[PDB]
């Protein structure tokens, strides 16, 4: 319950600095969180789609790289 | 010196630099870049010369000679 | 048998290069195209012994 | 001979500067980042 | 001249008297859509061979078109085309 | 008699199930995928066809213009989100606007 | 007297440690219970692997990344080191969302 | 005292013309002589038809409109009307290319 | 014909195709960017339109050539070649 | 086997297998296999040069996915021909805007 | 339990190039990737090329230019031009 906030904002000044950006608005790391629950909603809905159809109850590694690929990421090393 | 040219540089006078000047001539076993101290460079610059075409230069007298 | 190369049209700039004399950018206009030429220090004196100047074809 | 008359185009052409040039072929690039840095932050 | 070739205008128009028996039909439109449910086809087709081979399965079945209609077709055209389908799949066998 | 009839379903349940045994997608085709495979077609094709009609009769028309049908899948945001990329022939562009250019 | 360095400075060198590290900048524990909420509020009683969470996190950061460099580039665009809501937004419009 | 409208006013009009508009904003013949042409260098001894040249048509304007429009957003982004290099730049760079 | 076309757009029809973007102030640069982009975007297309039409031991290039060979890079163009 | 004859070192009978069982066409030819392994092996050979210069660069006899990731992306060839394509843990180029400075 | 891998493969090309290196296990899980990425597009696209020419045979030619239009101007004419001479060599 409320485990979204688990992403710190520290964390979101890191992959900032992983940007090359300097200064940081207030509102960024919120809609940034937004955009996070928005990104891995979409990919979780197609990889327990394959999940499912592949009566499992456990997920899998080749699962979630085929309905990344699908999108069109081409997901690399990792269950590849 | 002879044969077949392909890079010349030719820049204007700077402080740093009177004159800058590198060309590029490669034969069939060779192929290296010599510096252009201002005399030749105006004579290159004297007639029209492009990159890959057979000439000659003779370092005593200071001609160009294109075959 | 040979080949030569003519050039005309109307004038629209004399800019000399300017010890020596200097060269000069002519600026040719046809009715079907327009290209600017440098000119030998010997044909700036024979074309500014014609008296020339801006709009002489 | 020399040409006396020769094309030149205005903002192309410059006298301060005269340049003519010319198994896969493939420049050679250095991957050592600690020089890329070198030569960025210099 | 020509042999043959292979058109949805029937099925097509059909749809289009028992949807709407007023409104015509231009012929650019109607190789719009034929464009468009060739597309939507050859796209379910290769997604459910390629379903097939998922889970090594020879068999490619209402299942498999279903589960590929639910992961590219989005949540609300997905549900009503699965429902649909399987509807149409249950009536067609009790007729048997 | 055909499937199709008597299932109801006006796409042919025939002609799709022939596509499929020689578009190589898999040597074993079930029965279930064919007429899967008309009524997905049958419903996406009438809601498209309804809507361009929609389009087409709010212009004072009675035939539907390919810009009509351009019209009607692009105010539809699921229907962009299905086709991000199609180009429609003699579509057009929606009468969009910004306001910053607004006097 | 006290050593302190300007604002923006420290940026610059935890920029160039940032760039030569891949490691990743999630802690496995809150990816982990975030994954798992979508998981609950998603479908009841599921199970994770111990893979299957790698790809969700690479998958992520370089998501975030390069939508960070592309934000970076409109925020230079608009002639201003700071990034704003415009920025990110334009960027996301533009990319294909 | 002729009547002249002010800048800007007629240029809301062509937009409104042209947008509940869908014809070819090409002349045929320049864009199917340009096509001739930088298909010769290819392979010389081509051959087009009346059909052919449309389709690449329409996908170019679509394109090019496409184009324009996310510049035009990149612009106002850029708090200003008139467009200019770097918007159709950094356009191009932040679309996939 | 062969020498000089790419300058066969005109500035009316880049005016036009601004219009229909929506702009309704233009650059006086905007133009041969424009030429030149579309210029690659021709060059790109029309090599896959020829490979494919060399491959299919065709003399012509055919709309249903074009169509597939944008069918390819995700164009996908719908009406002529359906 | 045909390959060692053929100067080829991924086997055609793998491939012809796999094309045979990939579901594309029930008649497959017999040089198409061996053309594909052989342009199987020139990628392959630009792929591992590109990767062993990389590392002979950073002085590391050690292949780090960094390495395979600086090789795709200063030869643009690559980056053309994999855009879409992410390399786990490779990190990303050193790149800075010149007016950041 | 099989499964199969090009690990020996690409290792001993990479002897054969260079015999002093090593790769690790998840460069070999990088390379298997692109490998088999690249099988299965030319695949696909030969797949599609061979069935359009309304024929159900695939031979070099079909792959040929497969490879000739993915890849770049460069790399379509080098593997053309290596393919068709170990094609030649072979037969």
């Amino acid at each position: 319950r409320d485990n979204i906030q688990g992403i710190t904002k520290p964390a979101i000044r890191r992959l900032a600095r992983r940007g090359g950006v300097k200064r940081i608005s207030g509102l960024i790391y919120e809609e940034v969180r937004a955009v996070l629950k928005s990104f891995l909603e979409s990919v979780i809905r197609d990889s327990v789609t394959y999940t499912e159809h592949a009566k499992r109850k456990t997920v899998t590694s080749l699962d979630v790289v085929y309905a990344l690929k699908r999108q069109g990421r081409t997901l690399y090393g990792f269950g590849g | 010196i002879e044969g077949e040219v392909v890079e010349i540089q030719i820049d204007r006078s700077i402080t740093g630099g009177h004159k800058q000047g590198k060309l590029t001539i490669k034969t069939t076993d060779m192929e290296t870049i010599y510096e252009l101290g201002n005399k030749m460079i105006d004579g290159l610059t004297k007639e029209k010369v492009l990159a890959g075409d057979v000439i000659s230069i003779d370092k005593a007298s200071g001609k160009i000679t294109k075959l | 048998k040979e080949t030569k190369e003519v050039y005309e049209g109307e004038v629209t700039e004399l800019t000399p290069e300017d010890k020596t004399i200097s060269h000069v950018i002519v600026g040719l206009k046809s009715a079907k195209g327009t290209k600017t030429l440098r000119l030998d220090p010997t044909i700036y004196e024979s074309i500014q012994r014609e008296k020339v100047s801006i709009g002489d074809v | 001979m020399k040409a006396l008359v020769e094309e030149i185009d205005k903002k192309t052409y410059n006298p301060d500067i005269y340049f003519t040039s010319l198994s896969r072929p493939v420049k050679r690039i250095n991957y050592s980042l600690a020089d890329l840095e070198a030569r960025l932050y210099t | 001249s020509k042999a043959r070739k292979e058109t949805y205008s029937s099925y097509i128009y059909k749809v289009l008297k028992q949807t709407h028996p007023d409104t015509g039909i231009s012929q650019k439109s109607m190789s719009i859509l034929n464009s468009f449910v060739n597309d939507i086809f050859e796209r379910i087709a290769t997604e459910a061979s390629k379903l097939a081979a998922y889970n090594k399965k020879s068999t490619i079945s209402a299942r498999e078109i279903q589960t590929a209609v639910r992961l590219i077709l989005p949540g609300e055209l997905a549900k009503h085309a699965v429902s649909e389908g399987t509807r149409a799949v249950t009536k067609y066998s009790s007729s048997t | 008699q055909s499937r199709s009839a008597k299932a109801g379903l006006t796409f042919p349940v025939g002609r799709v199930h022939r596509l499929l045994r020689r578009g190589n997608y898999a040597q074993r085709i079930g029965s279930g995928a064919p007429v899967y495979l008309t009524a997905v077609l049958e419903y996406l094709a009438a809601e498209i066809l309804e809507l361009a009609g929609n389009a087409a009769r709010d212009n004072k028309k009675t035939r539907i213009i390919p810009r009509h049908l351009q019209l009607a899948i692009r105010n539809d945001d699921e229907l962009n989100k299905l086709l991000g990329n199609v180009t429609i022939a003699q579509g057009g562009v929606l009468p969009n606007i910004h306001q910053n250019l607004l006097p | 007297k006290p050593h302190r360095y300007k604002p923006g400075t420290v940026a610059l060198r935890e920029i160039r440690r940032f760039q030569k590290s891949t490691e990743l900048l999630i802690r496995k524990l809150p990816f982990q219970r975030l994954v798992r909420e979508i998981a609950q509020d998603f479908k009841t009683d599921l199970r994770f692997q111990s893979s299957a969470i790698g790809a969700l996190q690479e998958s992520v950061e370089a998501y975030l990344v390069s939508l960070f460099e592309d934000t970076n580039l409109a925020a230079i665009h608009a002639k201003r080191v700071t990034i704003q809501k415009k920025e990110i937004k334009l960027a996301r419009r533009l990319r294909g969302e």
